[PDB]
């Protein structure tokens, strides 16, 4: 009930609920929508918050698509270039999971506001717009073996 | 001979520009050994190193480096150059270390600035 | 002879194991045939501890 | 039910002994955005049994044979370093939370991956037929599989390589 | 064939781990009596050796419980952390605790004391 809590106040429970949806968790308020994730806020929520929430989830949307990418193109049925590809694309996931750790830490001395953390994630919202979009191109046209290894030399 | 010290600077030379720091390598294997030559029996050498390992205890080790170079007679420049380079309580204090220096290599990371130890927040 | 000289070198792998040199299997054979050529053994002991040395400033 | 409850409990659901109760670890209040979190790392805990009932199984019955040994008595080396990973969490609990842990046990949902698929693909085979569908696990091009079964094939062809440098025979 | 009892009011978070542990000492129970008992003369000359040089590691498991409590003291033992460091103790006292129940069994004295442990890390 979020209609009941004051403005800079109730800012300090999306912040720690955002927190987790960008591990793929479910949230509190911020919930995910069954299956290209969609998402839903808040009836009433300010709308000072729901125009800048809709600014950081295309990280986790763009997450989503990932993780999925590589639970899935690591069976042996997809080549031996299929599966490189997929660990590779697997120490930057592990480099994201130490991001969120890093953020959860420094928001229990409540150091975190909501418009600090659109700037803290920015490295990730460019790398995980590039796993993203090689995850759903070399689905979308079959690929496996050598012509997985064209679309990574035509595709900071 | 010209060749056994090109040989050398490459086992010495840890796997991965690996083309290049042999080049400089090679100077440091030469700028070294000048430096030498510019500016005793063999067997005693290694009793007085047999005599520091007995008073620490481990006898046997001991007793058995003068073993080899007893059968290493029937070369002596080699050894040489060799020489020149509770059992309970230490499992558990081995073991308790461990776990100290593995909850403190990686919350040294999760908790700091954002973006310290990430290498991908480093591009 | 080659089965002589390799037992001879095997046994000299334990007495530079067990005093603590970091010499591993491969640069001991570099460093005993280097040796065997003729070179004086207390200025080896300056390149190999220079080498690691500048192999640290790299990590 | 505080957060730090659920780091107690689970940090004992990665071993099998169970609020997190025993396919899924279901759990039964809290908020939704912790029973989703729980759910998963729950789940891990369960892989672990499936490995571990197999090398308790086999190692029961003596008519295994000398292969079906050194694959049992090598899904135990390693199980001690997953037991030293467990040391480390626990003395940190007296600061990690859910989200800290998801990085912590991210690799070792792996290695409990490939293990407790690698014990199911070989289910009846002893002697050597079974040194045969561990290398069958090699052709996979994932550099941090290829390099974790390539080393398991190395313990259980040992025996194999032991009747050789001494093939079904006739009593 | 020892049976051991807990507690009725404890935390189940731990009966269940402390099950897990146990099983080292009631398979130092039968090892332990296997000694002070094959020992007597009228058992042959190799029912003795064999209690011998299974008193040795007797010895080191004594010498693995002492450098518990000393580590104990200083509080660096949880629960958690001793179901790891007793894992080699887990499985030797697990081979012995079963020769010592496969030697008395069938009863063995010279030579078919010898062939059981020719069938039998």
């Amino acid at each position: 009930l979020p209609g009941t809590l004051p403005l800079a106040s109730q800012e300090s429970a999306v912040v720690e609920d955002l927190l987790y949806v960008l591990v793929g968790v479910d949230g509190r308020y911020v919930s995910a929508q069954p299956l290209s994730r969609t998402f839903l806020v808040d009836p009433n929520l300010d709308l000072s918050i729901r125009e800048l929430v809709h600014r950081i989830l295309p990280v986790a949307a763009s997450y989503s698509a990932v993780t999925r990418f590589i639970e899935e193109k690591s069976s042996f049925e997809y080549g031996q270039v299929n599966h490189a590809l997929a660990a590779a694309m697997r120490t930057l996931v592990k480099e994201h999971l130490i991001l969120v750790s890093q953020l959860e830490q420094l928001h229990r001395q409540g150091l975190l506001s909501l418009q600090k953390l659109w700037f803290y994630i920015q490295p990730a919202m460019r790398t995980m717009d590039i796993l993203a979009s090689l995850a759903t191109s070399v689905d979308k046209g079959e690929c496996l073996g050598g012509s997985t290894l064209s679309l990574l030399h035509d595709r900071q | 001979i010209t060749q056994l010290f090109d040989d050398l600077c490459e086992a010495l030379l840890p796997a991965a520009n690996r083309k290049r720091a042999k080049r400089s390598l090679k100077k440091v294997a030469y700028n070294a050994l000048f430096t030498n030559l510019f500016q005793l029996p063999a067997r005693n050498k290694i009793l007085m190193l047999s005599f520091d390992l007995r008073v620490g205890g481990l006898g046997p080790k001991a007793d058995r480096l003068e073993e080899l170079v007893e059968e290493l007679e029937a070369v002596g420049s080699v050894l040489d150059l060799l020489v020149q380079l509770m059992d309970v309580q230490s499992l558990i204090s081995r073991e308790e270390c461990l776990c100290h220096s593995m909850i403190q290599e990686t919350l040294q990371v999760m908790e700091a600035a954002p973006g310290t130890g990430l290498p991908t927040v480093g591009l | 002879n080659l089965n002589a000289v390799r037992e001879t070198m095997d046994v000299l792998l334990e007495i530079s194991r067990i005093l603590n040199t970091g010499l591993d299997m491969e640069t001991l054979s570099i460093c005993v045939r280097l040796c065997e050529q003729g070179i004086n053994p207390e200025a080896l002991s300056s390149v190999i501890k220079e080498l690691r040395k500048a192999t640290e400033a790299l990590k | 039910i505080t957060e730090a409850a659920l780091v107690r409990d689970i940090l004992y659901v990665f071993q099998g002994i169970d609020n997190i109760k025993m396919n899924c670890y279901k759990v039964e209040n809290l908020s939704r955005s912790l029973r989703d979190t729980a759910v998963r790392l729950s789940e891990l805990g369960w892989l672990h049994n499936k490995i571990r009932r197999y090398t308790d199984q086999r190692s029961l019955d003596r008519s295994f044979g000398l292969v079906g040994q050194s694959f049992c008595a090598a899904l135990h080396q390693e199980l001690r370093e997953y037991y030293r990973l467990l040391s480390v969490l626990h003395s940190q609990l007296q600061s990690l939370t859910l989200r800290r842990l998801l990085v912590w046990t991210y690799d070792p949902k792996i290695r409990l991956k490939t293990l407790a698929a690698l014990v199911d693909h070989c289910q009846g085979r002893k002697g050597g037929e079974l040194a045969s569908a561990v290398h069958a696990y090699t052709k996979t091009g994932d550099p941090y599989m290829r390099s974790l079964v390539q080393h398991i094939l190395s313990l259980v062809s040992h025996p194999v390589l032991s009747f050789l440098y001494r093939v079904a025979s006739d009593p």
